[PDB]
RNA sequence: UUAGGGAUAUGUGGCGUCAAAACUUAUGGGCUCAUUCUCGAUACGUGAAAAGGGUGUUGGUGGAUAGACAGUCCGAAUCCACCGGCCCCGAAAAUGGAUGACGCU
RNA sequence: GGCCAGAACCAGCCCUACUGCAUUAUCCUGUCGGGGAUCAAAAUCCGGCGGGCAACGAAGUGCAAGAAUGGGUCUUGG
RNA sequence: AUCGAAUCGCCACCUACAAGACUGGAGCUUGCUCCCUCGAAGGCGCCAAGUAUAUUCAUGAUCACAAGACA
């Protein structure tokens, strides 16, 4: 395997054409760790302090003819703790 | 019995294919597995030949020979009245409803939203009248099956005069 | 299995309500038994929670001898020296099933055996499964789509009860009972169903016109 | 004309003025905003999506988190000149429910007009109802098969 | 679908000499993919009958020949086939169709799948539509029946591909992995 | 055929799961049923099989006979020889075991 | 701020959409004859003669050079 | 009670059954004709308890785990 590129498989996504679609759009990965670590909005938004973290990347091409989707994250490979577990895929960036 | 027989003159539903939910008119029928299908009035459905795994068999059969001319399956079709059966169905209503459901807007998903909503509340207000009329809810078949023995139960005295005073203390 | 003492105190101190995975109801009955185990084991790997029921009425291609040949000759592997920790056999037809779902996936890694821990098999349906909301189906998997008819097949259960499986009738028994049951159930309800139906139909009538114009454009009313 | 001027703009056609937009990220995630105009030197889009309807201020919003409908009002008669990048612009800070008086009444003035342009059209009412419904994702759903 | 394979005409000659001014022209027509393995073809075919090799020779027009307006017809296909263990096999068949291109393919799948024959052991004779009354077998002549009707049993109905679905309802047309 | 790294395409080989790819593709045609080394899917790798045989099935080539063959007359095709494809018999060894496994019709 | 993100634009590069030119005849189409089958027919098929563009997105036939004057670049620099 | 978490569709209408060489029901002509509920939707849920006359949302300041979750 190469870790730097993910595969991601999306409900009701089952075409090439609708990972087309979803080219480019951010996705991210949430799990949390053991404690509470710095985030987003950390001093503006003290309720969003939690153990609950989250890893970015984007769609980068879809993979194959079933709807699974190449994903690459922010610079650091995501984990292999992830394999089998829940994959945000957003609307944004919107080019419609 | 039942189904629909594959012959020269069978309405048929296409199946996949870029003529998906298009209808024509099976006009020569080659082999086990091929036939020959023209449909006038619509564009597309010209004389092309169509595997059998990709038609679905209709209830009508235009009176027609094999390998019919274009003129002569035309007029058949005009005067069987066969596509105007198809169209008075539920089945060609659906193939309707889903063409318009794929081109719908957000505006027009919006409004199919609330007209379900306002037909399920409504459902519910009929129901909840009907239900009240005759116990054919858990709720009120439980309601009427324990309030016989409510009643029975709080006719004693005793119960009349505790219920009475914790009322009035309430 | 059973929760301890400090997983239900603790539920108590932070009063969650009663929690279900999602879990998907698999009804095996006439499905291929390789096909269906692929597709679970490929299910398991994406993460999904699968439980499967009715495993003694899988199929498998070919008369039952044929089959009940290729069990005992799966059954004549052992080590000789030592027959426990040899091949263990299992006859239920839930196991076979799990065997043969476990063949198709990693069991050496610890994502293979999280995706075999998460399959339940049953056969028939237990009573801890029957309302917890509509079993599906795998069409690809399905006997009606992949067998020619002509063909001789085998049910899994037949070969199991030959092959050393003892639970034979007493599944026939308990399935018995729930069809039982739940036709009885289900003759009961017709009242609620009916009503509902016709709920629906008045509703056509005493909600307003344009909506119900919006209802016949999308094939609703 | 030219990319130095503030009149540029590189926006797409589908966000314009008027039209009912999808808000897809932020606090108001999921609700159906008016877009207002676009800020100069290509600057991000302004929204209001009256906040008697749906809660949303004016507000500006980039282009690239909101999907903009088919859907459109005729929003010629608001005036949006008012909305400029001074009214957005916070005063610098020293080291260390509450609207200002132009805010609010910018917020009321133009929601006031925005109001009378949805209420004066053909399906004015259906358009007050669809600004003050929510987009979910719901189980099941392709939004990639959709039209907007 | 469409046939895999094209009829083609291809017409040539050998190079003209001095010893022989005028060369025969000759026309030839095989049913072959592309128009490279037609020339290729005929280029045997000149070498194995007239001692012409493709180095001496010239191809005047290599164009495929359209297909007719597409009728349910019988279609006689002579056609023979080489192995080591017979030698050269000949043998007629009958084949419903719609172009002799498509009754041509459907011949060649036929000799691969009832005898293991290969595209280029295979040498196409003459392919010629023919009457009703002049067909002899009937596993083809049961299609000339006026009232020729048939149920569609034993289908294999898949959806479309975007309707497709893993797990659905038992009874029920809702998928719940898709 | 090879400096340390990305991106995009391929080669050989593959796209049911193991295992990336047809979430088991086609709106492609035919053939095959194989009961204890369990049919087959083994290029090199002979790293397993033959002579001979089969009224299993599916093709071909010649010859014929047509109120024909069979049956006891009576209504339509029948018979003979030969050659292929796949399958089967031929086909017996020693720890439990290998189309890589599961399975697949 | 020499940190983390989003968007915008510029240059380069990488993908995609947008198509013309030739060809067709063993072809298309009427009519007469044959032949076929029918319940009668038409058709499948063969000749003669008379016209031709099968042009709907005509063909899955040969060659195409159509200035993205839409995406990606956390695959490059600004 | 540490404990902050990842998970994001509910249902006492699916949560009964069986068959795909097969009808929702008839007919005789057995593959066509005629009836019906016309044989391609499990019901809700997606911001007014219902389709209309409403009604607080900002400054959480343009994306960040939804800053919340008993539906
Ligand atoms: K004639
Ligand atoms: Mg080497
Ligand atoms: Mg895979
Ligand atoms: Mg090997
Ligand atoms: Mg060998
Ligand atoms: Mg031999
Ligand atoms: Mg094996
Ligand atoms: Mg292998
Ligand atoms: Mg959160
Ligand atoms: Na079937």
């Amino acid at each position: 395997q190469t870790k730097q590129t993910a595969l991601v498989r999306v409900e009701n996504v089952n075409t090439r054409e609708d990972a087309t679609w979803y080219v480019g759009k951010r996705v991210c990965y949430v799990y949390h760790g053991k404690k509470v670590k710095r985030c987003v909005r950390w001093s503006k938004a003290p309720a969003r302090r939690s153990t609950t973290r989250a890893l970015w990347g984007r769609v980068t091409r879809p993979h194959g003819n079933a709807g699974m989707m190449r994903v690459k994250f922010n610079g650091a490979s995501v984990p292999a703790s992830a394999i089998g577990r829940r994959i945000r895929v957003y609307l944004y960036p919107s080019q419609i | 019995v039942k189904s629909h027989y594959i012959c020269a003159g069978r309405l048929v539903r296409i199946l996949r294919g870029p003529r998906q939910d298009r209808v024509g008119v099976i006009v020569d029928i080659v082999d086990a597995n091929r036939v020959l299908v023209e449909n006038p009035e619509d564009a597309k459905m010209w004389r092309h030949v169509q595997n059998l795994k990709n038609v679905e068999p209709l209830k009508y059969c235009v009176s027609v020979s094999r390998n019919c001319s274009a003129k002569a399956l035309k007029d058949a079709l005009a005067s069987s009245k066969a596509l105007e059966k198809y169209a008075k169905t539920r089945t060609a209503a659906r193939v309707e409803a889903k063409k318009a459901c794929a081109v719908s807007t957000d505006f027009e998903r919006y409004q199919l939203r609330v007209a379900r909503r306002s037909r399920a509340h409504w459902a519910r207000k009929v129901f909840d009248e009907k239900d009240a009329k005759t116990p054919v809810s858990w709720h009120k078949v439980a309601l009427k099956k324990m309030l016989k023995k409510a009643a029975k139960m709080d006719s004693t005295e005793g119960a009349k005069r505790r219920m009475q005073k914790a009322i009035a203390a309430r | 299995a059973f929760p301890s003492r400090k997983d239900a105190f603790r539920a108590q101190r932070k009063g969650a309500k009663k929690h279900r995975p999602e879990i998907i109801v698999i009804d095996l009955k006439d499905h291929v038994l390789g096909r269906a185990a692929a597709v679970v084991a490929k299910q398991l790997l994406l993460g999904k929670k699968i439980t499967v029921v009715r495993c003694e009425q899988l199929n498998i291609a070919g008369t039952e001898i044929r089959n009940k040949i290729k069990y005992l000759q799966y059954l004549r592997k052992r080590k000789l020296t030592n027959p426990t920790k040899g091949p263990f056999h299992h006859r239920a037809p839930s196991d076979v099933f799990v065997r043969t779902v476990r063949s198709m996936l990693p069991r050496y890694t610890k994502r293979g055996m999280k995706a075999l821990n998460s399959l339940v098999a049953y056969e028939g349906i237990p009573p801890n499964v029957v309302r917890t909301g509509g079993r599906v189906v795998i069409p690809r998997a399905q006997r009606h789509v992949c067998y020619r008819s002509e063909r001789p097949y085998t049910v899994l259960g037949n070969m199991c009860k030959h092959v050393g499986w003892k639970y034979s009738d007493v599944v026939a028994n308990l399935e018995k009972a729930r069809v039982e049951k739940a036709s009885r159930h289900h003759e009961k309800q017709a009242k609620l169903r009916d009503a509902w139906k016709s709920a629906r139909k008045e509703a056509l009538a005493k909600m307003p016109k344009h909506n119900v114009e919006v209802l016949k454009k999308f094939g609703y009313a | 004309v030219s990319r130095k001027s503030p009149e540029y703009t590189t926006l797409r056609k589908s966000c314009a003025p008027g039209a009912i937009a999808i808000i897809l990220a932020g606090r108001f995630r999921g609700r159906r905003a008016v877009i207002l105009k676009q800020l100069p030197h290509n600057g991000p889009l302004v929204v209001s999506g009256p906040m008697k309807y749906n809660g949303v201020p004016i507000r500006r919003i980039d282009s690239r988190y909101v999907i903009a409908t088919s859907t459109t009002v005729d929003i010629s008669s608001v005036d949006t000149a008012p909305i400029t990048a001074e009214v957005f612009q916070r005063p610098k800070a020293e080291k260390p429910t509450l609207v200002s008086d132009a805010r609010a009444q910018l917020q009321k003035k133009i929601d006031a007009a925005l109001i009378a342009a949805i209420k004066k059209d053909a399906q004015g009412k259906e358009k007050a109802g669809y600004l003050r419904s929510v987009f979910t994702v719901k189980p099941g759903d392709a939004p990639h098969r959709w039209n907007w | 679908v469409k046939p895999h394979l094209r009829h083609y005409q291809v017409v040539g000659r050998e190079s003209p000499s001095e010893k022989n001014p005028e060369p025969t022209v000759y026309k030839f027509e095989v049913f072959a993919p592309n128009f490279v393995v037609a020339k290729s073809r005929f280029w045997r075919m000149m070498r194995v009958k007239n001692k012409v090799k493709a180095t001496h020779g010239d191809v005047l027009s290599c164009k495929v020949v359209k297909d007719a307006k597409l009728v349910a017809r019988n279609y006689l296909v002579d056609i023979a086939y080489y192995s080591q263990r017979c030698g050269y096999t000949r043998m007629v068949k009958e084949f419903r169709d719609v172009s002799k291109t498509g009754a041509v393919s459907q011949a060649y799948h036929d000799l691969a799948s009832r005898h293991r024959a290969r595209y280029h052991n295979i040498e196409v004779l003459n392919v010629k539509s023919i009457p009703d009354h002049e067909v002899k077998h009937l596993s083809i002549a049961q299609y000339h029946a006026p009232n020729l009707s048939f149920p569609l049993l034993q289908r294999r109905t898949k959806a479309t591909r975007k309707d497709r679905a893993i797990f659905v309802k038992k009874n029920t047309k809702r998928a719940v992995v898709a």
